[PDB]
Parts: structure tokens; sequence; C-alpha cells
RNA sequence: GAGGAGGGUGGUGAUGGCGUGCCUUUUGAAGAAUGAGCCUGCGAGUCAGGGACAUGUCGCAAGGUUAACCCGUGUGGGGUA
RNA sequence: AUGCCGUGGUGUAAAGCGUGGCAGUGAGACGGCGGGGGAUAAGCUCCGUACGUCGAAAGGGAAACAGCCCAGAUCGCCGGC
RNA sequence: CGCGGCACAUCCACCUUGUGGUGGGUGUGGGUAGGGGAGCGUCCCUCAUUCAGCGAAGCCACCGGGUGACCGGUGGUGGA
């Protein structure tokens, strides 16, 4: 039985080139350019995804650290202090009081004062 | 999600850093920081926060004596030859502006958003700026804790 | 009816078609390599150029003589057991 | 069509009353003399096949 | 069937020289990657029935008529006739109420009467003999109508 | 009488002798104290794996 | 408004804010409590941890949506290595009301 | 429904960071190694043999099995070499 | 010193051995130590090493980077160490 | 590590105490050559049932879905 290949490989070949829409050059035109570029594109996401935990992350650590600063503290001895206190919020809600509340953020640094012990030595 | 970079949403302050006695790289990491703007807790790479720079006095910031006449600004040309070396010192006492305005630009970033920024850092050497349209707010700098 | 018809399960097994695809057997089909199996097969004989075990070792002694005299047997316990009673057997009667 | 027995190698091997095949221990043929009787009743008999020449042998036999 | 090259016509030139055209090296214009060029694994004549044992196949056989008789659907019957001039209008009529159903095996017997001559052109009706009598064809019937006739001899040629 | 026994290091460059006594303390990944009882043949261990391991006796 | 603790993460909602957390154990209509760590009331933050065990935040369990279609294709180089397989993260939806 | 506030998909995407195409072959390729200008169609592990081996499943049972052939028309019944 | 063989005890998940089906592989590279040939050379060549890594392993560090160090990715998270 | 969602292997308590399934505990889930297992899609023949000039296939577009091959819905085209 003769088969006619055509639809069985059409399938993914309209698969990809949908999922390849808004590619600058032969990549949203032609299929195995496409393709090729399908490939290079997953394995960005995928690496941008894990990526982009820790980039939102430091981005975080540098907003906190520059509300710190405003606050006269660093941002080792803010997480040291927000450490010892215990309040277990973590960088991304400590940066959105930092962003939203001036006032709760102060709070916060006035609680990792607080509890710093007392030098460099320890 | 953050809420901090936006549409309009960003502040426009301005700032004079006397560049009296300073040295040279704390007085350009100073600007640099003020320039992009990480003074600023509601920040981001992607935007421009961040405060006009002005600094004033350069005519006298401190370099080390021995860097004077040592350290050297090439600066190529493409055409064969045409490596244009020059110290600090004859740049010093030609353009210090130049100078500094060369280190800060050295510590931002390397991207469009640098121009972007950089657009927005005035130096000069006599004590006098011309931009007091604004109000100019003297921001000296201070290490901080820990 | 036959719209109620299925083998064992355990039979009806899945062909394998080789070169079909990076995802199951791919590129090589099982000769993964640029070798000499890799378009052909050596034979069970070849054996690198050294004397096959069958060619170092003596061919088996004595001959196969022409007029065997073959016969087939009969279990003397076991004709016990194919005759309980018995009392009258014969060739014809074992086959 | 009809598979040959290679036929070399069934001059020389013998399927024995169960699943063994039994070779010839046998450089016990041309030059006796130096050999001791040792090493000729070590080269009198008929060696059960070991594991590493099998696969190919029974193929052999076939 | 289809031609393997050896078989395609022609193609016993190798054109374009090995070297010097800056072509592939072809060998054949019947080369399996060409068009019009040969099959390769291709479809050729086989003749494929297996050769499966009497006994499966009889067994397989009355197991099938042993549903059959279990769930109550083999109607064995004299003569599917009105007795000697074929007429289907009858037939149909004392088959279609002898089953009930849609599909009918119907195995008469080499005799015409109006067995295996007029009870045809009823679709779901197929007619066998009483030793061509197989598995598909008791499967893919829901009535099994016999003659007595076929029943009997059936019976007592597989004792 | 106790040992509590952690990875502190993964198991790539270690040779032979430390991965198996890593599998016979019972250590899988890192942060993974496990107790080790009476201390003839688990200190000969725990002297074959020290950089990897880290011992602070529990009760 | 409280940073509730959820799933490993921790949530910034005041009351009646909709939170796409994890496939907490629910369906909709019956409420559940979460825990906090740390309660603003804009001037009176709660930071010492006794004092935010008591504040549980609560809301209502609702929708229990799915995450979107992560597609990943792993794929390696020459060395011929296609591994194609996709994820929807089971979700729900939260109120709150705290 | 207007200028719209909250909101949702869809174009596009200023801007930031991350990032050295596919294949074959290689100790090693993004490779300045091979091959491909592009799209659509065609192109490569098949089948024959009461074959050899091993195994999964199924008949029957110290058995199993028929080959050519004879009767029949569904591949069904005989055929004991 | 090590390593090797045995036994004795404790620990450990498939690890072992026997017998089959199916393979591949038999161009290795660098790195640590031990040596040969080199010239007290090579990104050299050839060996040893229950040594490692790449091969065939991504992520972080090394500016960039197959072999160096940390670490072995089942997927998701705008969470922590 | 946390929190969710798949998968595999051994193990028990189980249902029918080996087939196959409930609960769990533990371990595990990079991968090339290669090995095993399970599968998607094309087309042809049978049995069952079913949709179709009120609109079949094919095609195109959108909206969805599956862990993957891929699947369904909807509209446009078409006219078996």
């Amino acid at each position: 039985a003769r088969v006619k290949r055509a639809v069985n490989a059409h399938k993914k070949r309209r698969s990809i080139l949908k999922a390849s829409r808004g590619y600058r050059g032969q990549r949203s035109r032609l299929y195995r350019k496409a393709k090729e570029q399908q490939l290079h594109s997953l394995n960005y996401a995928y690496r941008d995804r894990r990526a982009r935990k820790g980039e939102f992350r430091k981005l975080w650590i540098a907003r906190i650290n520059a509300a710190a600063r405003l606050n006269d503290i660093t941002y080792n001895r803010l997480i040291q202090g927000l450490k010892a206190a215990g309040v277990e919020v973590d960088r991304k809600n400590l940066a959105d009081i930092a962003i939203s509340d001036p006032a709760a953020f102060t709070a916060l640094v006035d609680v990792a004062r607080a509890a710093l012990p007392e030098d460099v030595n320890a | 999600p953050t809420y901090a970079p936006k549409a309009g949403d960003t502040t426009r302050s301005w700032y004079v850093i006397d560049a009296t006695d300073v040295v040279l790289g704390r007085l350009a990491v100073a600007a640099a920081n003020l320039l992009r703007g990480k003074h600023k807790p509601t920040f981001a790479p992607n935007v421009d926060g961040g405060d006009f720079v002005i600094v004033i006095n350069a005519d006298k910031v401190a370099i080390s004596g021995d860097k004077l006449q040592h350290k050297m600004v090439y600066r190529h040309s493409g055409y064969p030859g045409g490596l244009h070396k020059r110290t600090i010192g004859e740049l010093m006492q030609r353009h210090p502006d130049r100078v500094v305005e060369k280190a800060i630009l050295g510590m931002l970033p390397k991207n469009r958003l640098s121009r972007q920024i950089q657009r927005k850092l005035r130096v000069y050497a006599g004590p006098e700026h011309p931009h007091s349209a604004q109000q100019p707010v003297p921001y000296e700098l201070k290490q901080v804790a820990q | 009816k036959l719209h109620d018809l299925r083998p064992a399960r355990g039979s009806k097994i899945a062909r394998t078609r080789v070169g079909r695809g990076d995802g199951s057997k791919g590129k090589t089909a099982g000769r993964g390599t640029k070798g000499t199996r890799a378009r052909k097969q050596v034979p069970v004989t070849f054996e690198g150029g050294q004397m096959p075990i069958h060619m170092r070792l003596p061919k088996l002694k004595g001959f196969r003589n022409r007029f065997r005299t073959e016969y087939e047997i009969v279990n003397v316990g076991d004709i016990n057991r194919l005759f309980p009673q018995g009392g009258a057997v014969g060739v014809d009667d074992l086959v | 069509p009809k598979a040959k027995t290679h036929s070399g190698a069934s001059k020389r091997f013998r399927r024995t009353g169960t699943g063994k095949i039994v070779r010839q221990k046998a450089n016990r043929r041309h030059l006796l003399e130096h050999k001791p009787s040792t090493r000729t009743r070590r080269l009198d008999g008929r060696t059960v096949v070991a594991a590493n020449d099998t696969k190919r042998v029974t193929s052999l036999l076939n | 069937s289809t031609k393997t090259r050896g078989e395609v016509s022609g193609g016993g030139r190798k054109p374009y020289r090995q070297k010097g055209t800056g072509r592939a090296r072809q060998g054949s214009t019947r080369a399996p990657q060409f068009t019009g060029g040969g099959v390769v694994h291709g479809p050729k004549p086989r003749d494929y029935s297996q050769r499966t044992p009497k006994k499966m196949i009889a067994a397989a056989l009355r197991g099938a008529l042993s549903d059959r008789a279990r769930n109550g659907r083999i109607h064995a019957i004299t003569e599917l006739v009105e007795g000697q001039n074929p007429s289907t209008k009858s037939a149909r009529a004392f088959l279609a109420s002898l089953t009930e159903r849609k599909q009918v095996l119907v195995v008469i017997g080499r005799s015409d009467e109006a067995g295996a001559k007029s009870v045809r052109n009823l679709p779901g009706v197929h007619i066998l003999a009483p030793d061509q009598l197989n598995t598909y064809d008791v499967l893919r019937a829901d009535d099994v109508v016999f003659s007595v006739e076929a029943l009997n001899a059936y019976i007592a040629a597989n004792t | 009488s106790q040992l509590k026994i952690t990875q502190v290091r993964s198991t790539i460059g270690a040779r032979w002798k430390q991965r198996e006594s890593l599998r016979t303390l019972g250590l899988r990944r890192i942060r993974h104290s496990v107790i080790r009882e009476d201390n003839a043949a688990t200190r000969g261990l725990i002297a074959v794996v020290r950089h990897l391991v880290e011992v602070e006796p529990a009760q | 408004y409280a940073i509730v603790k959820t799933g490993g993460k921790q949530y910034k909602v005041a009351v009646g804010d909709v939170v796409k957390v994890e496939k907490l154990e629910s369906e909709q209509g019956e409420k559940v409590s979460l825990p906090v760590a740390l309660v603003v009331d804009g001037a009176t933050v709660t930071t010492d941890a006794k004092a935010l065990a008591k504040v549980a935040v609560t809301g209502e369990v609702l929708g229990h949506t799915k995450g979107p279609k992560i597609r990943i294709h792993k794929f390696k180089n020459k060395t011929g290595y296609h591994k194609r397989q996709g994820h929807r993260q089971q979700l729900t939806v939260l109120k709150v009301t705290g």
C-alpha cells in the first residue's frame, strides 16, 4: 500500500512553522531553518527558566541593597539581622515591601540592627 | 512581579559632586552609581532611572603624582601606526573633564543604555557649573557601615 | 464474533523498523560505526586471518561405517509401563 | 533456502549425548618424540569446547 | 509487484563519469534515489498463507460452533425450501423469521433445491457446505442455520 | 557511641575507595547526615573519607 | 498586608487578592489557612516569630487551574539526542481574607 | 460605550542579561572540516525457505507434524513417505 | 608505604557468579602522581595508576575555553542554604 | 532543602496474598555506540458501530489539549 507520506509529514511541519512565527530571517519562512531554530529556542528557554530564577534573585538583591544603603546598613548586615531576628521573608517579598513601603522596610532595617551582635568578632 | 519600573514612573533629581580632592576611582564609581541609578531601590537594568550627575572642580581631582607621568591613554585611529599614546598628565593640563568623563564611562556597563545614561553626566573643571537652572543638590561620598 | 478476537498478550510483537529517526534506532540501526560490519556482514568462519577453530583443530578420528546397523530400542521397564498386563506383545504391537 | 552445514567444522566437532560439543585435543599428530608421554595423555582425548568458542562453533555445526 | 532496479528498463549506463563533473556519482539512471528508478525492499509477489496444524484449525472451528450452541444461536433445519423450485420469497421469509438477526450462515450442502441456489442475493446470508465449514465464517455469522443432512453428516465425519 | 556524618562534598573526582566508602556509610546526596554506631570500622571509614564528610557527634 | 508563606515560596497579599498558589489539597468553597512570615499595618509590622505563628492568613481555594504549557525540547549537538517533553504545572487560585 | 481606571488574550516589541547553526565524522567542530540555495514530491534494514539459533505467545502430549499430491469453490477436508 | 591473596566480623540494593539473545569497542585526549624514549623539550611519543575528567556531561568558576576546580540537569516555582 | 506534578526498581500491608490494580517507605530518572520496554501518525482488508451534498477528504486560520510522537473543537475553502 503505497502511502504518500505527505500528510504525516505536513503535521510536524505545520507544528514547527506555527511555533516559529515571529522569526527574523529564513526562519519563520522555511522549515528546516525553523527546526534548527526551534531546537535552539527551546534550549534557550530551558536555560532561561533556571537562569531567570537566579537572575531575579540577583535583581531583588540589588534592590534590597539599595533600600538598605538608604537606611545606612549594608545588604550583608541586613540579611544577617533579618536572619538573627528570624523574619522568614525572602528577597522577593522583601524587595516588594522595599519598593512600596519604605516604612515597612525601615522597620525591617531597625529589626536587623537590633539583631546584630556587637562587632566583627563573635 | 515588580512595581518599580514603568512609564514616566522614575524620578529625575540632580546631583553635584565637587571633585575637590577626591581620588579618581572613588569619584568615578560614585558618579557611575548615581548615573545608572543604583543609589535608587526602584531599579532595573532595562530602564534609566538615576540622576543627572555633575562633577565640578574636576581640574584638581587627585591622582597619584607617579601616575600623572606614567599612566597613558591610548586611542587608536585605524590607520596603521596611529596609536595616539598620551599620559593623563598632558591630558590633565588639557582636558581634566575628559579624564574624569573617561573614567566614568568606563565604569558604566557596555550597552546602549550606557549611552542613554552617560548623556546625563556633565563634568567641569572650574567650580562654576552652568546647570544651576535646577536645584542641583550636593552629593558627597560616604562609606556606609559593616 | 470477530469484533471480539484478540491474541494472547505476549505475542504479536512490534516490528523494529530501524532507520526511523534518532529517537528509536536512528541512523546506524545497530551497526554503529564505519567499520566492515557497518555495510556488510563478516561470516562466522572468518576469524581475522589466524586459522579458525575449525581449521586448527584436527578432523575427528575414525570413519563412518557405511553399513551401520541402526536399531530402535524399547525400554524393558517402560515396556512394563506400556503393557501392565501384557502377556502377548511384538514389534508390531510396539509400533 | 536450505541451510548448509559447514563441512570442515562438522568433521572436527561432535555433539555429544547432550548439549556439549567436543573438539579433539590433538596437537598430537605430527611430532610425538620430544613430547613426553605426559604431554600426550594431555593431548589424547575429546575436550568439551569452552564458552568463548561455542556460540560460533554451533553455528558452524548448523 | 514492483520493478526493483535490474528489472527497471534500461539504466545500465553510468552517466556522468565519476570525477570532473561537479555532480554526484550516480552509476545508473535507475538508482532507487532517482525517479522511475527501482523500488528498494519493495513489494514483490509474495504468496503468504501460514501452514497451521490440523488440530488447531479444527479445534478453533468447533470452539466457534461451541459458542454458537452456547448462546442458542444454531438453527438446524430440515430443508430451506418450498420444496423444488428455488424461490427467494419464502426462503427470505423463513430465514429472517428463523433468525431475526442480521448476519446468517446457511450450511445446506451439495444440493440445490432452494438452498445453495435460492437464498443467495440475501445480504448477511452466506452459504456453505458441511465440510468447507470454517472459522472466519461461523464467527462473521450471527446465526448458523444448518440443514439436518448437513448437520448430521458433519457430526458423522467429525465423530 | 555516636557519630552524625554528613557529606559536604560530592563524589565526582572521588576515587573508588572513597565512593564505595560513602555507599557503605550510607551517604546519598550532599547535606545527607547519616548516623554511625560503635566506632571501630566506622572510624576507619571516617578516615577514608575525610574531605567528603563532616562529623559532629550526635547524641 | 501579609507575606503569606505557601508552597515553599512566599507571597505578599492583603485582604481580597487573588494568588496563583501551589496545588494545595482542597476543593472550591472550603477555606484554607496559610502561615505568614511578616504582617504589616503600615507602621505596625509584625516580626517576632511567635507573634506570627498566631497570625493566620485564610482564603478560599478556588479554580484549581493549570500552569502554561512549558515545552521542553532538550537537544545537545552532533551527539544526536533529542528529548521532547512538556509540562502543565497544576496550580490553584486563591483569595485572601485576613 | 466615550477620555478612560482594573482586567484579559493578540500584533510588535524600546531596553537589559544569557547564548560558538544542523549533519557526518572526530581526542576534539560554531568551526576557516564534510554536505545542504529554498520549498513540494520520491530515497535506504524488505521478503522468499515444512532454513540455524534464542526467546514471547498457542495447539497436543511421549509425542508433535505432515511434504508433493487427491476431493472442494471461502483455505476446508483427506494424504503417515 | 602502597597495592595484591585469603579468612573473620560489620556495613551496602542488583553489586557478584553461571548460562543464553543483542550489541557496540578495538584511531582515544588532556590533567595528577610514577617511569621510558626526547635534550633535564614539546599541545611529543609510549607505558603504569579501584586516579580523574572529556569522550558521552549540562550548570557555576576559570576574561573567552572538551580534558582545570565546584557539581552530575525528571519537570515547574518571580522561594531558601 | 522547600513545595507541587510525571516515571522507573526493590519492598511489604492489601484486593483474588505470583498475573494486574489501592496505600505507603526507600532509592532512583545526564547521556553517545548500543540494549530492553512502551508508544504516536500515515494507508490498505475484515468485524462492530457511526458521521456525511444539511457537506467527506485535502487545505488554511483561530481556540484549546496530551509528558512526547501528536489530539480535539471552531470557523473559512471545498464538493465525496
